[PDB]
């Protein structure tokens, strides 16, 4: 069809997998992450915090195509750390000030119903 | 030799002969090199040609008529 | 009987000069439509100087 | 077909002998009627 | 136009296509063996 | 089948093969009336 | 259209405030095809008796 | 003062009304080159707009109408005149100069898909196709009625359930491209019938159908079917002063650039193509459309005014409180970080053009060939094969890949296979079923080869023979 | 024709808007004063009611 | 240099001045069936068949109109398939 | 008649038998794509299932044969056709079932076109071998043909509603000498100008002069991205230009990254000085020109369009003579795609600020105008006294106007130069001018100052009315406005009179461009007739169709015309 | 390797918008908030229209889209209604779809205006937001429009009518300490709202080291949806998209050993 379907962008085949693992013999363990379906808002967001993290020596998050739905993730780490344990620690820490964000924000909308006055 | 035709493969004579090979290797032809996992004829054909292991004689024709016959092996790439 | 000759559209002869905007409106002719068009066999022709 | 394949090396043009055109033409004795078709 | 007059451009490059007696605008440069093209005077 | 006379806004049968006509206002322009059946839109 | 002669196709002086310059289609006629000015009117004429 | 003259005999009412109305739509002609001035008298006579207000009442094939047609935020006293602010053709859109994912390089524009999701930019497309019954003979009467597969001798696979017992497809149904929209028997001496087909991928509800005694008396039908077309990256969007381009990509409002106040440019345009064009009057412009909008009062564009200046333009904008320049600080979207350098953003009247990419596109594939000659013919699809350039076939000489040249030449188009004697050049007469051929005269089945030449240069060889000039083809 | 149901950058209703800005406009409140009543503060709200031209009432004038 | 050198070394081959123009290319060696390609073709082939000329089909232009390759690169080798370096060959399934 | 039924132009033995309608074509509107590879080509989904290739049934792959056979005119990736070794042709589509039909090997199946495929792709109108060049199939999901901003440069097609052809090859013959001889990364260099055809495009190489500016620096996570996108990388990272700080990379230094290889690049920057180069600090470069490559590394300069433009001895055309066709094509995709992850952070913009300048300018602009105009009055009461004398062998009326131009010509270029006074780095337009990929400095002389003269077929606009070019005008009036010159710039605005005599030079340079190109393809259109024939034999003799020769040896070198390059002999030119 | 927890101060609360402020949080986090209100927050919108006959001038088509743009009330129902595809129960029913009819007949010489208050839903909680009402369309006299009406439930991502926020304002360091945006002349630049510069200082003096915090986001909704609700709601579905990957993740490994 000359316009992809909306629902087809979000919504992942059976086929097809969201989370592709890929080894990287150019650094030692090095993983590539690979998420199809995915918008761009998510992929900034993973590789940040794995750029916060210091067991993380590389983080580098890209599209292939604008007009594809995918976003490729890089994750290098040291020989006796691991490159999937830092991207799914980057996910928890993510939910994690997620979580206490909400909380935050839902205590401040009961601190101020009516407003301060 | 003493021929005045290049001994080198002219890059016109290259491309008739990677065609040519892709043609029969796609025919069903016996693979003189085995392929790579290559399901691709023009892949193999050039992996051919850089082995010189396919059987053609090229015919090369003067203005005079005189024909000079030159293998695949004795023949060198263009490229 | 002569013959008959093309009128070109919005000119004295023409029924829609000397219409108000209105009786346009019934005709279903519209009111901002320049005309100085002849029609031929329902189609518009307009001479060119 | 059963006919082989082969290009043409050279095309010479003379002019075509009546009396060879009587022999290949389909007709015989000619064309007798000016009308396509009788019925 | 932007150069007396001389042919330049596709049209001196349609005269080598088309081979013309005239030139539309023909002229030839002179240098002299003489003394005379060194000083003005004598040119 | 039924056609709708646009000059008196009424609905007016034309028999097939029949010269086109309105009765009593004289009109041989003819519009089909719209199909029963519906056909669905989206809104997007 | 087909001819080439830089004359007609060229703007003139004295056609100011009687056609617009800018309207004019491209292509291989270039200013054969002009529209009068809107002040400029062409006159109907009168009897000269 | 120091005049050239005192006693000037006539006085110009005003230098604008020299400008045709078509010049008078381009804001600030004389800022802008004088050969993008001519370029937009062209572009706005291709612009789609609702050519009257009741386009309803007629129906005109190839009609263009805009879904929300807007006057332009600046407006020439002339274009009141001619009346454009009454029936616009194009809707105003915000525009950065800016380069993003380089799909604006080239005269390229990129688009807001929210926007077009609210149908900023969309279009209404009329067809009309009049049918009218013929009686060239009493025999050849051609009534209107509905095809059925026993009454008719050559009706198509097509079904013929979507026409009426009139033969006339109902009002308001939707009828798909390349699908019967008319229905006639001729009389035959069963009956076959003549069909009229929709255009291929049309997808245009059929917005009304009107049958009326015709001129000379016999029956007339004209059906016609509403198409409502988006916007697309192929069809092309012109702006006001002589800049014409495709749209690059259409991007989510998210994905789109946004301000600090969030407001994203409906329309983005590559930085390159104004220096090129020197169209100093679009910059200018731009100002002046947010100055408009901010101040509620509508611009006045016309040239030798001198009312508006860039300064006072400028004056107007740091008053309202934005940048004097119009720059503007923006954010990428996708990284949400303040782009270093601050880009100018000014609300620019466009006109969609006529041209669009869904006409354009085209391919054939074992499409039906023309008997007489056995050259590809486009079919009932519409689509054509592309005729090989006399400069095509010369430039693939000069590349040396003969064998694609002949493929082309031969193989693509009209293949034929000849039979012929060494000396005998006359066509021998084949027969299939024998598989043996003879050249008549000399009957010789030996000397017989099988030659592949072009069907029409057969024909030619056997025209050439009635001429009493005869090809010989020799093996040797 | 006529006026757009939501503004085409914000997605803001202009729509019932634009019945007010046509209500201001009939009172002192001029074209500029109306958006300022509306109380907009974003240019491409106040765009979509200042460029808009309504065609709906010259179809409604047509006999049906 | 090549492609002005070639330009003026073809115009000059004759010996005499001659202008790119279809006349120019009417007095030629080129076969008849060059000259029906060139619009002259009812003149020309009468006359070959009355001298009983033949076509040299030298032309590229003669071949592609038989629907034989132009005699260009990749056309004027012929192959010569060896059965010697075919038998140290790998048969496949 | 008969002899009448033989036709030439429109006529079967001409017209059709020569050039005849090609099946396997594909016509749509072309938008570039900078994502895309130089080889690969958008194709809309809807034109390649319609396009199709004949495949023999090979048992290799009869796996995937025998499922397209099951998807028949249904799923994209299907066969319309199947071809028996009978040769019988069986419709999936009408047959009632595609399950019952089974392949045998030697069949043909009509598989739909699908990505990496080989098809030939060509602008409507080809000049010359380069608009014609080989590429490989990409589908994309909308209808229009997507191409690599690199490819744009040969084919010279702006996108404004622009459209291409590609035709598809059924013989693997035919394909595979496509292949050898039209692929698009071979077709890089042209052959008649020994240099490539292919120049970066103006965005990106706008984009690339300010990412070699000295000032620009990269911050580590920026890095990353940026070498995640490039081909080239080999997945270790440089060390950082600034350390102790936070890790930063200079933007020549990521540009290092992108050069392929080691190929060493010497080229003069656009706005090079001689005098910097005869002055001490030659090496120094204080003004960062003198662009030079070494060890595949840029070392000092700034990338000028001169460095990666359409030209010999361009850093592309060395990538080309070392690294090979197939790596400078992946070059040429590695500097786009960096660039435009920079662009988007750093900014493009163009504004009338930037074409704005300071009031003490435009002063200046007006004193040298003012000066100019009271020069030309000069002369015009000098030569009714009569006092000026005739050049010989020219007019006196001429000589006058020839002088008064000279006095408005020296006004234009001291105006010309105080725009480029007032041009600043920051300035925006100075940007696109130094990087000189798109405007000028005569176009920012226009802009800022004086538009100049304008003239008819270069010469003054004439006297419409009598002894006057216009009623407004005095009789006998030899004033610069009244002979169309304009010394107001498109910023400042131009007056009626002004622009009516503007727009005459519109007019005249509109009617000559439109007839330039009929002219020029009607005789190269002759040429080529003529020269197809000539031909290099198997001993390289060029020879006509005749046979007879026309060179000895091609070229008169024996050589091909891309590989000789320019060089210096340093004997001849030094003294003895 | 910890992620620094986030402090929530909220300038102001209101239906019309909501001002809040978010600091020691990474600014890729302040980013991906933002987007995710305007697109990852689902809203009940008309999906579906069928016009039984159209009389109006509009056709029915242009009818169609404009009743789509409506906004629908889905402050409480939006995790009730259920995504018609995703449901196996009948596409048009009650749970997973709201029914709006309309019928409006002008008898009257004057024009009669249809009004989005006009369509009537068979769920209450469901209903077009009118406290003026919006204009589909005007019918001139002896005209009748009668249609048919669905409502799916669908997020901004899937169209522009699901959105359910107007465009969102997000700034952050107004003062320019970490110079992200250099000025040629920091004078004609205005000052920012939230900028702590003075007037004296034309601009902020660089910082060798800057982190950006004190993000401040702006809601502006059409009312269907309450716009701290929005906020609650998108921080839940972010966190929800991530513990979707860390599933996906944790299978794909355990697939791996
Ligand atoms: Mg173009
Ligand atoms: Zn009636
Ligand atoms: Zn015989
Ligand atoms: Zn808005
Ligand atoms: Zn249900």
């Amino acid at each position: 069809m000359n316009a992809p379907p909306a629902f087809e962008s979000f919504l992942l085949f059976e086929g097809e997998k969201k989370i592709t693992i890929n080894k990287d013999t150019k650094v030692p363990n090095a993983c590539l992450f690979t998420i199809n379906k995915e918008d761009h808002t998510l992929g900034n967001i993973i590789k940040s915090q794995l750029l916060k993290d210091p067991q993380v020596l590389f983080a580098g998050y890209k599209v292939p195509h604008p007009l594809e739905h995918k976003i490729i993730i890089r994750v290098q780490t040291t020989p006796d750390y691991s490159p999937q344990e830092a991207f799914t620690n980057a996910i928890t820490d993510l939910i994690s000030e997620l979580s206490l964000l909400e909380e935050r924000f839902r205590v401040a909308i009961k601190d101020k119903q009516e407003g301060i006055e | 030799q003493k021929r005045i035709t290049t001994p080198y493969m002219t890059k016109y004579e290259r491309a008739r002969v990677l065609g040519t090979r892709a043609l029969q290797i796609a025919m069903c032809a016996p693979v003189m090199v085995e392929l790579e996992g290559e399901t691709d004829p023009l892949l193999i054909a050039m992996k051919e040609l850089k082995a010189r292991k396919i059987p053609i004689i090229i015919r090369r024709y003067l203005p005079d008529g005189s024909y000079e016959d030159w293998g695949v092996d004795e023949l060198i790439i263009s490229d | 009987f002569i013959g008959k000759i093309p009128i070109m559209l919005r000119s004295t002869y023409c029924l829609l000069n000397g219409l108000t905007d209105r009786d346009l409106c019934e005709l279903n002719e519209c009111p901002l439509d320049p005309g100085g068009y002849f029609i031929i066999n329902g189609s518009e022709k307009v001479l060119i100087a | 077909s059963a006919c082989p394949l082969r290009t043409i090396k050279r095309v010479q043009f003379g002019v075509l002998s009546p009396d060879e055109l009587k022999r290949m033409s389909v007709t015989e004795g000619g064309i007798k009627y000016p009308e396509t078709t009788e019925g | 136009f932007h150069y007396k007059n001389v042919t330049l451009g596709v049209p001196r490059l349609k005269e080598l296509i088309n081979i013309s007696k005239k030139p539309k605008t023909p002229s030839l440069t002179v240098f002299l063996l003489g003394q005379s093209a060194r000083d003005a005077e004598r040119a | 089948m039924i056609y709708i006379c646009g000059e008196c806004h009424t609905e007016n049968e034309i028999k097939s093969r029949d010269p086109i006509r309105c009765r009593e206002c004289g009109y041989r322009i003819m519009y089909k009336k719209r199909t029963k059946r519906l056909v669905v839109f989206d809104a997007r | 259209r087909d001819g080439k002669l830089a004359k007609p196709r060229q703007l003139h002086n004295t056609l100011w405030g009687m056609v617009c310059p800018a309207e004019t289609p491209e292509g291989h006629a270039v200013g054969l095809v002009k529209n009068l000015a809107l002040m400029a009117y062409i006159s109907v004429g009168s009897q000269p008796s | 003062e120091v005049a050239y003259c005192s006693t000037y005999t006539h006085c110009e009412i005003h230098p604008s009304m020299i400008l045709g109305v078509c010049a008078s739509i381009i804001p600030f002609p004389d800022h802008n080159q004088s050969p993008r001035n001519t370029y937009q008298s062209a572009m706005g006579k291709q612009a789609m707009g609702v050519y009257i207000t009741n386009f309803h009442v007629r129906m005109d094939t190839l009609a263009h109408v805009l879904y929300y047609p807007q006057k332009p935020l600046v407006t020439t006293r002339s274009m009141e005149y001619l009346r454009f602010r009454e029936l616009p053709a194009g809707i105003n859109s915000i525009v950065a100069i800016a380069s993003y994912t380089g799909y604006n390089q080239e005269d390229s524009v990129i688009m807001n898909r929210s926007a077009v999701d609210r149908g900023f930019f969309r279009s209404v497309f009329y067809r009309s196709y009049k049918e009218q019954e013929s009686k060239k003979g009493f025999d050849q009467e051609e009534v209107f009625e509905k095809p059925t597969r026993e009454t008719c001798q050559g009706m198509r696979h097509a079904i013929y359930d979507k026409l009426d017992d009139d033969g006339l497809i109902a009002p308001g149904v939707r009828v798909s491209g390349d699908d019967v929209i008319i229905g006639k028997t001729v009389t035959l001496p069963t009956k076959r019938d003549c069909s009229t087909f929709l255009r291929t991928s049309e997808t245009g509800i059929v917005d009304q159908v009107m049958v009326t005694l015709n001129q000379e008396g016999y029956k007339f039908c004209k059906i016609r079917v509403r198409s409502v077309r988006i916007p697309q990256i192929g069809d092309k969007f012109a702006s006001r002063h002589g800049q014409k381009g495709t749209c690059g990509i259409q991007y989510r409002q998210e994905d789109m650039p946004f301000t600090c106040e969030g407001i994203t440019p409906d329309i983005i345009i590559n930085p390159h193509a104004i220096p090129s064009r020197m169209t100093i009057g679009h910059l200018i412009e731009c100002l002046q459309g947010k100055v408009s909008a901010n101040k509620g009062e509508i611009g006045d564009a016309t040239p030798f005014n001198d009312a508006v200046n860039v300064q006072k333009i400028s004056n107007l904008l740091s008053d309202y409180g934005y940048h004097l320049r119009g720059n503007e600080v923006l954010y990428n979207g996708f990284t949400g970080r303040k782009i270093t350098s601050q880009i100018f953003i000014g609300p620019t009247y466009y006109q969609r053009l006529k041209h669009m990419v869904d006409d354009k596109i085209h391919s054939r594939a074992r499409g039906p060939i023309q008997i007489l000659n056995r050259q590809p013919m486009e079919g009932r699809s519409r689509d054509g094969g592309l005729r090989f350039g006399e400069m095509e076939r010369d430039c693939q000489i000069a590349h040396g890949a003969a064998q694609f040249l002949r493929e082309r030449l031969f193989e693509a188009s009209d293949p034929y296979q000849v039979h012929v004697c060494n000396l005998c050049g006359i066509m021998a007469i084949a027969n299939t079923r024998t598989h043996t051929y003879e050249c008549r005269g000399c009957r010789n089945k030996t000397q017989i080869s099988l030659v592949r030449m072009p069907y029409a240069c057969k024909l030619l060889f056997q025209e050439l023979m009635s001429m009493s000039i005869a090809p010989r083809m020799m093996s040797v | 024709m006529i006026i757009p149901v939501r503004c085409f950058t914000c997605g803001k209703i202009v729509g019932n808007k634009w019945e007010a800005y046509l209500g201001l406009l009939q009172a002192e409140y001029t074209e500029g004063d109306a958006l300022d009543a509306l109380g907009l503060k974003r240019y491409c709200c106040r765009r979509m009611l200042l460029a808009h031209v309504d065609l709906i009432e010259k179809l409604l004038n047509y006999a049906p | 240099y090549r492609h002005l050198a070639l330009l003026c070394d073809t115009m000059t081959c004759r010996g005499h001045l001659m202008a790119i123009t279809r006349h120019g290319v009417n007095r030629q060696d080129t076969g008849p069936l060059m000259k029906c390609s060139f619009e002259e073709t009812v003149d020309v082939l009468m006359e070959a068949a009355a001298h009983g000329e033949s076509d040299p089909m030298k032309g590229v232009s003669e071949n592609i109109m038989l629907g034989q390759l132009a005699p260009a690169g990749t056309g004027c080798f012929d192959l010569l398939l060896d059965a010697e370096k075919c038998k140290y060959g790998m048969e496949i399934p | 008649s008969l002899k009448q039924r033989l036709k030439g132009k429109e006529g079967r033995v001409r017209g059709n038998l020569m050039g005849k309608r090609v099946d396997f074509s594909a016509r749509t509107v072309i938008t570039p794509d900078p994502n895309l590879s130089i080889d690969q080509v958008g194709v809309p989904r809807s034109i390649a299932a319609n396009m199709t290739f004949a495949e023999i049934v090979t048992p290799f792959n009869i796996d995937r044969l025998q499922e397209l056979v099951r998807r028949g005119n249904s799923q994209y990736p299907g066969a319309k056709y199947i071809i028996r070794d009978n040769g019988d042709r069986i419709d999936l589509r009408f047959h009632p079932k595609p399950s019952d039909l089974h392949l045998q090997t030697g069949y043909k199946v009509e598989r739909h076109m699908c990505d990496g495929d080989i098809v030939i792709f060509n602008r409507q109108p080809t000049l010359h071998k380069m608009s014609m060049m080989g590429h490989r199939v990409r589908i994309l999901p909308w209808s229009t043909f997507r191409l690599n901003l690199s490819v744009t440069t040969p084919y010279n097609a702006d996108f404004d509603g622009d459209e291409m052809n590609l035709h598809l090859p059924q013989s693997l013959e035919t394909r595979a000498e496509i292949q050898e001889l039209a692929m698009v990364p071979r077709m890089i260099v042209t052959p008649q100008s020994n240099r490539p055809v292919m120049g970066i495009v103006q965005d990106t190489l706008t984009a690339v002069r300010k990412f070699t500016k000295r000032d620009v620096f990269l911050e580590r996570g920026e890095v990353m991205n940026l070498l995640m996108f490039l081909s080239t990388w080999d997945g270790k990272v440089p060390q950082p230009a600034i350390l102790k700080p936070r890790p930063l990379w200079t933007g020549k230094q990521i540009f290092s990254l992108i050069i392929p290889g080691h190929i060493n690049c010497i080229r003069t920057h656009s706005t090079h000085p001689d005098d910097e180069d005869s002055g001490p600090y030659k090496h120094i470069s204080p003004g960062d020109t003198k662009v030079v490559v070494e060890n595949g590394e840029l070392i000092m300069g700034i990338l000028c369009k001169k460095s990666l433009g359409t030209s010999a001895g361009s850093l592309v055309h060395i990538s080309y003579l070392e690294m090979g066709h197939d790596i400078t094509r992946l070059f040429y995709s590695n500097i786009q795609t960096v660039i435009n992850n920079w662009l988007l952070i750093e900014g493009h913009t163009i504004g009338i600020g930037d074409s704005i300048a300071d009031s003490k300018t435009y002063q200046d602009i007006q004193n040298t105008i003012k000066k100019a105009k009271q020069d030309v009055i000069e002369v015009i009461e000098k030569a009714h006294n009569n006092e000026l004398e005739p050049t010989p062998g020219n007019t006196l009326r001429q000589t006058f106007e020839n002088q008064v131009n000279r006095i408005l010509n020296d006004a234009r270029d001291k105006t010309g130069s105080s725009a480029q006074k007032s041009l600043s780095e920051y300035n925006n337009f100075k940007s696109m001018v130094v990087s000189g990929a798109k405007g000028s400095k005569i176009n920012i002389s226009q802009v800022i100052a004086v538009v100049g003269q304008q003239n008819v077929e270069g010469k003054r606009i004439p006297f419409g009315f009598k002894h006057r070019t216009l009623p407004h005008f005095i009789k006998d009036d030899y004033g610069p406005e009244s002979r169309g010159f304009v010394e107001n710039s498109y910023l400042a605005g131009l007056t009626p009179t002004e622009f009516f005599f503007h727009a005459m030079g519109g007019r005249e340079g509109l009617i000559d461009t439109a007839v330039k190109t009929a002219e020029t393809g009607y005789i190269q259109r002759r040429l080529i007739k003529s020269m197809e024939s000539v031909m290099v034999k198997y001993d390289a003799t060029v020879r006509n169709s005749i046979n007879q020769v026309v060179q000895l040896r091609y070229g008169e070198d024996g050589l091909a015309g891309e590989s000789v390059e320019f060089q210096n002999l340093a004997t001849l030119k030094p003294s003895n | 390797p910890y992620a620094n927890q986030p402090t929530v101060r909220i300038t102001e609360l209101t239906d019309e918008n909501v001002k809040f402020i978010i600091e020691n949080t990474d600014l890729a986090v302040a980013n991906s908030i933002r987007r995710v209100f305007i697109a990852e927050v689902p809203i009940i919108a008309i999906d579906w229209v069928q016009i039984d006959a159209n009389s109006s001038v509009l056709h029915d088509e242009f009818i169609a889209h404009r009743l789509g743009l409506i906004p629908l009330t889905s402050d409480d129902i939006v995790d009730k209604l259920q995504y018609s595809r995703d449901c196996t129960c009948e596409e048009f029913c009650p749970e997973c779809s709201v029914e709006f009819t309309l019928d409006v007949r002008c008898n009257e010489d004057q024009t009669r205006h249809v009004t989005s208050r006009d369509l009537i839903s068979n769920s209450p909680r469901v209903i077009p937001v009118t406290s003026d009402d919006i204009l589909i369309v005007k019918l001139r006299k002896g005209q009748e429009l009668r249609l048919r009406a669905y409502a799916k439930k669908g997020f901004g991502k899937e169209h522009a009518k699901w959105n359910p926020t107007a465009g969102v304002a997000f700034e952050y360091d107004p003062d320019n300490a970490l110079r992200h945006t250099v000025y040629p002349k920091p004078e004609e630049w205005p000052k920012s709202e939230y900028s702590e510069l003075d007037e004296d200082e034309s601009q902020a003096p660089y910082d060798p080291n800057g982190k950006p915090e004190r993000f401040y986001y702006n809601v502006e909704s059409c009312g269907s949806l309450r716009p701290e609700t929005i906020v609650l709601s998108a921080l839940s579905g972010l966190k929800k998209k991530l513990s979707d990957l860390q599933t996906q993740l944790s299978h794909e490994i355990q697939s791996d050993v």
